[PDB]
């Protein structure tokens, strides 16, 4: 499957975009840093959807998608 | 943000219209003004100074999604903020919310602290 990147989070904004994460997809090895949310995603969503998601918050250069 | 920033309640139940409303006025926001559906939010943009749009998804005639839509093709009034308010953080219709060009969504039933987070988000996305 594949791996999401979100730097330069704020405080909450690390509650905040998991749980955003939730409502679109199943998260598994989540990792919770103090300003950094990373996890392997299913796949069943395409990307650019999460992107236009996560950007009711955050903005584009913070979010990073790879092979795992 | 300028306060007295135009704002328009886009909702077919009047009682939620008042609600969106009442909790706009206990924000320090005061020119507001009401809409029944998309059809009719449309038409009062029409009228332009408007400087935010506030609607719900369920609507006759023209429902939420529609009216962002027609919002956001229009070189006008494009960059017009639009808040969505949805009954259900469901998958489906937050992507379509996204995509559509929605300056944010937000869940009913929902607080004024919740609202001002929202107002802010977009405030501060938009330079404003
Ligand atoms: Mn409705």
């Amino acid at each position: 499957a594949r791996r999401i990147i979100l730097s330069r989070l704020k405080a909450g904004e690390v509650d905040l975009l998991e749980e955003e994460l939730g409502h679109l997809t199943t998260l598994t090895d989540v990792v919770k840093g103090a300003d950094s949310l990373s996890a392997i995603l299913p796949g069943d969503i395409a990307e650019d959807d999460i992107t236009a998601v996560l950007c009711f918050v955050i903005e584009a250069d913070q979010i990073t998608f790879e092979t795992v | 943000a300028d306060k007295e920033l135009k704002f328009l309640v886009v909702d077919d139940f009047s009682t939620m219209r008042r609600i969106v409303r009442n909790l706009l006025k206990e924000l320090g926001f005061n020119n507001v003004e009401e809409a029944e559906d998309g059809v009719d939010a449309l038409n009062k943009l029409q009228a332009g100074g408007y400087g935010f749009v506030i609607s719900d998804w369920n609507m006759p005639n023209m429902d939420g999604l529609e009216l962002l839509k027609t919002i956001r093709a229009d070189g006008a009034m494009s960059a017009l903020p639009v808040l969505m308010v949805t009954a259900e953080a469901k998958k489906e219709n937050i992507i379509a919310a996204a995509q559509a060009g929605a300056s944010g969504y937000v869940v009913k039933p929902f607080t004024a602290a919740t609202l001002e987070e929202k107002l802010n988000k977009i405030f501060e996305k938009l330079g404003m």
